[PDB]
Order: C-alpha cells, then structure tokens, then sequence
C-alpha cells in the first residue's frame, strides 16, 4: 500500500506508478488509448484512470471499462504498466502504450478480499470461493475501502 | 485465389459475397450398410460373446476320460452410444453465398457417418468403444496361401475354412487397391484374375455380393456372414438438429449445427468371420 | 471420430474450408494469310479458320482442367482432385492394364 | 464423371471473325482471321476427380 | 508479481505455477486473461479441466483456442498456465498470466487426455484425439509424476 | 517480402514471410502445413500461398488463415519456416514442420495498420487506422504494405 | 489425482492393501469376473469389490455365493478395506482391488464384538447371523481394516 494520485476519469480506481514495487516485462505489441481523435492516431485530453478497471475490446484497443467481455469467472485485473509516469495522465494519447496484467495496486472494500470481482462503484470486492478467479492477495489485507497492493 | 488472379484486383468482395453454385464436398463408401442395422428402445443393450470351448480329447474310452461338447459364452454390457459433431456457422457469411446452408447440413451428416465407417471396420477396440469387425474376427490356415496366381482360388479357399466355422455368407468386405492388382494380373493367355474382361460392372465370387470399401488396412479382405457377426442397432436416428436461441448459440454473433446418431455395435462371438492377406 | 459412451463426454467433429476466386481468362488466337495465296489454294479458307478454331478449344480445356500455376498459366481441377495410384496395384505392367485397373478407383467415390 | 464433376459455364461462345480492315493489311494488304472465346470454368465437386499416371 | 502461491486442490489435472515463465523457468511478461472471453466460462473444481491448447489474439494477449462454438479462429503450441494461487481453480480468466510453449511448471493432464477434443473455454473433454486438436505426439505419453510436455 | 507484388494483388508470384532467421523457443507437436484442399498438389508460383498469419485446423494441419470476419483474432507466436519453391505454391511442407519465434515478420495489405479481418482470402486486409492497430513495438502506418512485426 | 478415475489417471482414488500371511507368507491376487475360460475382448471390471462376500467357484474367475452362517470354518471372504466413492457400484477395473483371506490375515468389518454382514457393492448393512455371516468369529481389539488371522 503506497502514495498515490493517479489521474481519475470514473469514480474510484486510478493510482501512482511511482511507488508500486517492482513492475511487470511489457510485451512486443502496442495498441492505442481510445480518447479523441486528433490525427490518424487516437489523441484526446486525459479522462480515462491512470491503473485498473479497463477492459480490451475488438480492434486492439484498450480504454477504461467498468464491464466484463466474458460471462462468467473474475473481473478486470488488466491494469497498466509503463516505465512513463501517471500523476497528472492516463493511458497515452497518441501513439502506442503497452499494458499488462501483473502487479499494482488495487481497490478492494468490504468482507474477503482473496479472489475479486469487479463491482461497479469503481473497486474491486470479493466473489465466490472456487468458482471466480483471483487477483488480489490473502496477505495484505482491507481496513474498508483499502488499497492493496498486489 | 486459387490460382493465378488475371483481373481481379479485389481481394475483399465485400466480406465475402459468391453466387448460387455447387460447393465440393466428400462422398465415400462405407462398411456401415454391410453390417445390418435395427433399433432398439433400451438404455442398454446385452450380448454373449463365445469364449474357448473344449471340444477336449476325442472318444477313446467311455467313463474314464470323455470329450466335452462344451461351449462357453459370458456376458459383456454395451452403453448406448453417441456419435456427433457439430459445425459452427456464421449468418451473414452464409447469407449472402446462398447455398452454404444446405451445403453444410448434407456435408455434415456425411461426414460424420463416413468417419465412424472408417473406424468401425478396421482395427483392435478402445475403452470407450466395443465390437470393430478386425478385433472379432480370426486369421486363416497355410493352406489357403498360395505360391500359384489365382486371384479367385485364394478368395475360394478362404470361403472353406470359414464354412466349418458356420458362416452361411452374406457379403465380402474387400478393399480397393487389392481389387485393382488383381485385374492387372493376367489369366495367362487373354482375360483377368477374379471375374474377366467384359463383367466388372458386378462383381461376384461364391454367388455373393462384393462391397468395395478402402475403410479396413491394405492387403486385407474379409469374407464373412456379416449379419450374423454384428448387429448395429440404433437408440435413435440420424437427424440434423439447430440450436442459436439456446443459451450458447445465442452469445455468439452465429448458429450452432449439431448432426448426431445414438448408436451401438453388437459383436457376436469371435470365431465367426474370416480374414485373409492376398498375395494378389 | 469412433463413438463414445453417454457416461463418457461426447466425441466431436470439424469441417475446415478456404474460400477461392477463380477470374475469367481469354483464349485467343490470329492467324495471318497473305490474300493471294489463300484464294488460289480454296479450301485453305476452310481448314485455318477450323483449325485455329480447335486450336483455341483445346488451350481452355487445357488451362483450366491441368497446366501448371505459373505466371501466365492456371490450373484449377488439377489442384483439388484427390490422389490415386496405379503403382500400389503394380510398378511396371502393361498400358492395357493400368486402363483397367484405373477404373475400380472410382467405384470408391460412389461413382461406380 | 464429367457431367456431375464439372461444368463449363460460357461468357462468349467459340466464333471465328474476320478482319481485312486493320493496320497490318493497310500498311501491306493482308487478311487476318481471327479466332477467340472467352470463358471460365466451374467445379460442382471435384473431389470426386481422381487422378493417376501411367507408369508404363 | 503473484496473487499467491499454487495450491494443490485442483481437481481433475492442472496444478502448479510456473516459476517465472515465457519458455522455461527463467524470464516473464505479464499478459491478461480473456480465455473463454463471449462465451460461459466454465467452473473449475466442477468441471472436467485439463491444460488445452491457447491462442494469442490482439497481439500479446491471450484467450482460448476456440474451434467448438467459434468458426476456426486457429489455435497454438504456446500455452497458457493459469495461476492455480489461492482459492482459484484450473483454467481462469481474470489473472496474470505466465505462459510457456516448452517450458516449466507446466501441467499438461485432466480429464478427457488422449481419445479427447478440445472445448470451447480451451479445456480437454473427451472424445477422439484425430479431430480437434491433438493431444500430443510423443507428447501424449506423459502422465502423472512424469515432465510433462505439450 | 512480397510487398513489392502485393499492395492489393496479394498472393501472386513467390512470396516469403521471413527476411531473417526465426528467434527461439521451439513448439512441440509436430503437424504439417498445406494451402492446398484436399492435398497440395499445386506447383509453381501464383495462386493460393501460405503466407499470412495461420491457424490450426484438426491440430494436425496448419493452414493460412482464411476465415469469417468479426471476433478476429491478432498476433500469434510464429510463423512457418519457407518450403517456398517453384514445387510449391507457397509454404506446404510434405513432412511434419514443427515452428518456432517470439512471433516475427508477418506481411499486411489493406488500409489498416497491422491488423484487419479475413475475407476467407489469404492474410488479412480492411481499412480503418484507427479502429485497429500496429503489431510489435512502435507505431507504422499502412501505405503500399510493409513487413510488421509480432 | 483428483478424482481420477482415468484421464492419465493415477491415484486411482482407491487404495487396498495386500496383507501378507502368516506363518509362511500367501498371496492371492485380484480376481476378474468371467463365466468358465477367459474373457474375450477385455476381461472387464473385477468379479471382487472392496467390502463384498464371494467366493471361488473357478481357479482364476471369482463369482457370487454367500457363506451361510453356523459352524465355525474357514475364510473365502474377501473383503478388502472400503475405498473413497463408488460404494455402491462396485470398483472398476484401472482401481485398486486385491483378494484377502484363505491361509493369510484379513479385514475385518464392523466396530467392537458387534458385527453385522456386508452387501456385494461395498455397502454395511446391520443384521444377526441366521441364514448368513461374514467374517471370523469376533475377538478383542477387532474394529474395521483390523487384521485377524483366519
């Protein structure tokens, strides 16, 4: 659990990069932060949060989400991870940012934490035990709307 | 393409986008019709399968040591069955084509028959699976095997040793490569080895029907009386069935086919039917 | 795709397709006849214009059906056609005998 | 089969023409007989086509 | 890094975490989970699991090899290993993943393993092993207590 | 490479898919490649090639990529080692390939980025830069076709 | 493991233990189910189940028949220790099955000096001995998976 700011677009989530222990390898393959749409790429003003709560969709994009393209099984847990500092800025506008799904800190709130869902006040919350997937931790712990880092 | 493109210069045509017209597809031939089929209503079906029987030490004293007549049979436990498949389809795709949609049905049931068929003759049994017309049946003596061409002898000779085993013969189970060398085999002078020259739209040894399958391993053909041997009988009926507002089907932006039979196969002793490695 | 047991998870089946665009060719040919010879010999009319005729018949057939693929030759038919072999049957025998060995490849098929 | 198998579908039928009236005959006279068609063909099923080669 | 350590408690085969992988047991990305993404996922711990084959979609992301309810999106010989950490349950989407194509801990059993197809939420079921997707070659052979392989 | 025959006339003459030897990691199970329909029986040049991305059809052939558009799937992790020769129409090898790379240079044609549909046409072609992406790292747009890299 | 019960496949989830004799060691191993000579096709599932009464009417083929109680002889009883699911199908043949009893120590059935008899399938029933009885006639220290001499 570690100093943030973040930049917020939706209510809760968002959070510094700056302290968030050691970061995940990025992989080969770019794609773009749908805000805006200034030149052939895709260049707006920032409004989309800094870390967690984005869902992938066709196109190869990324942008923020409260949303689940599968049915059933945990949440969101796509979070993004860049060697570029986010406090004051989001995803990227313009040009390329990689993202991954390891690691940062998240939000979760009320009773269990172990496994997550995504709820939509913008935190994360538990779901049901063997049948939901994992991304948070047993290890740290809530104190009520607490951020864990993971 | 296909082949090289000597005036399109479009290579989307719009998401795809092709007239009413033929779609090529597989037809093969069977060993599944050789075999005799009827239905059942059951949820399983029983059968006896001959184990060794003692015919013991022949007559040669009476009350010190006799002969046995002595069959032995046990009894084995056959699930119903299924065989299915399903094809996945989108609806525009097939839209705008036309035809795809018949063609897919038709292409699909075949497919799924013609593989069983394959399966179902030749080979050894699996552990999901019981009665394959290779596994039940017995080799043949020396005898039979010849260093004489005669194409029709050596099937001739086979009928005899399959005889004392009580096979009154419906069909002979024959495969396509062995067919063919011998008709490129000669009779030594005019004429070719099996039936001749001017008979080959019908084909019979034994005044016995021949069904030509390539399903069983090369170099093997298998006179039998199929009839007996196994029985297939069949909990239901072979149906093509569209499920796409059952919940599955309903997530994708598609139809889902599904093409199935609720099947089984009986394999009646393993001392009926025949086989036989031709040297021609 | 042998059957499996309904106390054993159902068996499934795939079918796999390519989609393909075959474009229009043109056959063509000229021949080139000096008028002077052509009325003195007469039926020399006749039998260039049949023939070049023929000529043409036969290289369509020929494209489509065999050929190569190259850079200005196709070869649709060729391409598709399943495989068939003579020499498992035998590797040296008579021309009469691969004609009549070549036709019970087809019963197969259901042709017959 | 051929009749099942395949199928030939027609753009332009076979047709010899005709031409004395071009640049090669103006310029020397010469007549031109010209021979031409233009097709396509269609395949119903021709997964049904086997073929062999002759060894012999 | 991490949402726990690997539990044991997997029924029915897939078990294990890797040690860091990406094609052994040294080197990582991080990358999401979109397995079964459209589509019901199925509950592990119920189910009949098994390590499929997976598929890379919209770059370095990966989901499952879907050719059972989706009109041949292709498949792959690189593997997802999903984290059986905590409370979670074979194949699951919502996680880091750590994936291999050779490498270590990889499971590669469960139910309907040889004489088996492949489901769509990239999962073996059984079957017959000559259509939809193979269940090895000589990479068939490797049981229970043995180095799998894929 | 074949770049230079292709912008929109793709698949006509020789075409590669590599310019430099394949990177690491090898896959397991091996399987043949043919573009052909019911056996390649194709010589020379022109016509249907192998080049593309691909997909698995049974696991057990390997093809071009030649499906529906819609719920497409991007990147993959290798690319079939060159049979391209004049005995061929493309890569189809007539013993068993086994692959191989991080993923590597694939080609693109279209006016899009990296990243299209399939038409059931070798490769993949469609418009729109900015509903769809660049694969690999740094932003490369689209202009006469380009060897872009997983 | 776990539940397994075949898929490659080894636990089986089923444990019975060879008891060696006393006084000179025996052995008998588990018997398959077959009318006269031996089984065709398979021999199938094991005539023996952990926790049933048979008894050897054919030299390797084990079959039914119920020791009727009244005047004290010896064992033919065969009861193997009890094993985890399918209590009352029977035990499959790929499962763990042995043959106890007959110049060897044995497993006895039933807690304290009361006693009652068993069912084929691996069920306990109560009942007092007055057409039928299992096991040796009680002594201290008897509970189930004991071994008595017999």
């Amino acid at each position: 659990p570690y100093v943030r700011l973040g930049y917020e677009g939706i209510l809760n989530g968002a959070h510094d990069i700056d302290v968030a222990g050691l970061n995940g390898v990025e992989q080969l393959a770019g794609k773009f932060a749908t805000i805006g749409a200034n030149g052939v790429k895709l260049a707006g003003d920032n409004g989309t949060n800094a870390v967690g709560l984005f869902r992938e969709d066709l196109g190869d994009m990324v942008n923020a989400s409260e949303k689940a393209s599968f049915y059933f099984r945990g949440g969101e847990y796509y979070v993004n991870i860049s060697r570029t500092s986010l406090t004051a800025a989001g995803i990227a506008a313009g040009d390329e940012i990689t993202c991954d799904a390891d690691g940062k800190m998240i939000k979760f709130t009320g009773t269990g934490k172990a496994l997550g869902v995504v709820t939509h006040v913008g935190e994360y919350r538990a779901g049901n035990m063997y049948e939901k997937a994992t991304q948070g931790v047993t290890d740290t712990d809530t104190f009520i709307g607490f951020i864990m880092y993971v | 393409m296909s082949q090289l493109s000597n005036q399109e210069k479009e290579y989307l045509i719009s998401k795809a986008l092709e007239t009413e017209e033929g779609r090529v597809a597989l037809a093969q031939a069977m060993a599944n019709p050789i075999r005799v089929s009827l239905d059942y209503q059951g949820v399983g079906r029983k059968l006896l399968v001959v184990d060794p029987l003692p015919q013991g030490a022949l007559p040669v004293y009476d009350k010190d040591v006799d002969a046995k007549a002595f069959v032995i049979s046990k009894r084995g436990q056959v699930p119903d069955q299924v065989i299915e498949g399903d094809r996945i389809q989108v609806p525009t795709f097939e839209i705008v084509s036309y035809p795809q949609v018949r063609f897919s049905q038709v292409k699909e049931r075949r497919f799924n028959v013609i593989d069983r068929a394959q399966q179902r003759a030749k080979a050894d049994i699996m552990a999901v699976e019981d009665a394959e017309i290779f596994s039940l049946l017995e080799g043949a003596a020396t005898a039979v095997n010849a260093v004489t061409i005669s194409s029709g002898g050596l099937q001739r000779a086979a009928l005899t040793k399959a005889f004392q085993e009580v096979e009154k013969h419906d069909l002979v189970v024959t495969k396509i490569v062995m067919n063919a060398s011998a008709f490129a085999d000669i009779r030594a002078w005019g004429q070719n080895e099996f039936d001749p020259v001017t008979q080959h739209e019908v084909l019979q040894t034994g005044l016995f029907g021949h069904i030509w399958t390539a399903d069983i391993l090369i170099s093997k053909k298998v006179p039998q009386n199929t009839v007996y041997v196994l029985a297939d009988p069949e909990f239901v009926g072979v149906m093509p069935i569209r499920q796409d507002i059952q919940v599955i089907p309903a997530d994708k932006p598609e139809e889902l086919r599904l093409g199935w039979v609720i099947y089984e196969e009986l394999g009646l002793a393993v001392v009926n039917s025949l086989a036989i490695a031709k040297i021609s």
